[PDB]
């Protein structure tokens, strides 16, 4: 069991039947977050004060509070060319699509 | 604005209500991921077990 | 097992030996997040696109991707009156101290 | 700026290195929760098991 880190997550729109309205892309790397959330919190970006407090309390008395969880903390958008409900081809920049860093919250 | 989250509050009769709500709010949701995801979930829950 | 929701978390600074530098307050309700992250994602605030995609993939093939986790999505600050390293009494508004809503990410 | 996260990268000798790093970066951290939390964690890890 390793600390909170980023793993792969290959999203394939054909696997969800979304290729009927999505033109491009049809698959992309979205990543995901997984790993232990123990003390201390090691991260390139500073954790929230609440995450620090909850992780410290779980380190003190684990019977009381549950630990923090490994979740995305930075995300980047991707462009999608699709067909909306009005039969129009739309190029839209969807936000929060690719995980760029994980952290304990 | 897209009102896809309004349908998740009241939630095979519940599946039909979810479907009707998604149909009612399908106008403003031209291209929202939550709408298509909720439709896929409704279909997966209707196919699962025994619904019609 | 219930869905992702907010529970209590009474932080007591005396339990952490922080009363030597913290004047007031000495305890406060910070809350925390816990609960199942299943489909669909029911929340007052709209989940991130990545959370929607990952939850849908876990609903499709749970063997592949792990589910999303219940974490804070809105936080509010609290004021703390403490003594810094220079023997000065400082009133500082610490951000991200109280969880106001939980969600799956 | 407070450099408390710089000490978490290299991490009873490791505990002494963590303590020395926190001492070195203790100037800019006038009132940061991460600094006090890291100090409390160093103390808890030194008291645990057998360290001195």
């Amino acid at each position: 069991k390793a600390r909170c880190s980023r793993k792969a997550l290959h999203v394939n729109f054909k696997d969800m039947g979304w290729d009927d309205w999505i033109i491009a892309p049809l698959e992309y790397e979205a990543f995901h977050c997984e790993g232990l959330c123990e003390f201390p919190l090691r991260s390139h970006l500073e954790p929230t004060n609440h995450a620090v407090i909850q992780t410290l309390m779980n380190s003190m008395d684990p019977e009381s509070t549950p630990p923090t969880c490994c979740v995305p903390t930075r995300l980047s958008p991707i462009s999608i060319l699709f067909i909306d409900s009005a039969n129009n081809v739309v190029y839209k920049q969807y936000e929060d699509m690719v995980v760029e860093s994980c952290g304990c919250r | 604005q897209c009102k896809i989250l309004r349908c998740n509050a009241e939630y095979c009769r519940a599946l039909r209500s979810y479907a009707l709500c998604t149909r009612r709010t399908a106008r403003t949701c031209r291209g929202d991921l939550a709408f298509h995801s909720a439709v896929h979930g409704i279909e997966d829950l209707m196919i699962q077990h025994n619904c019609s």
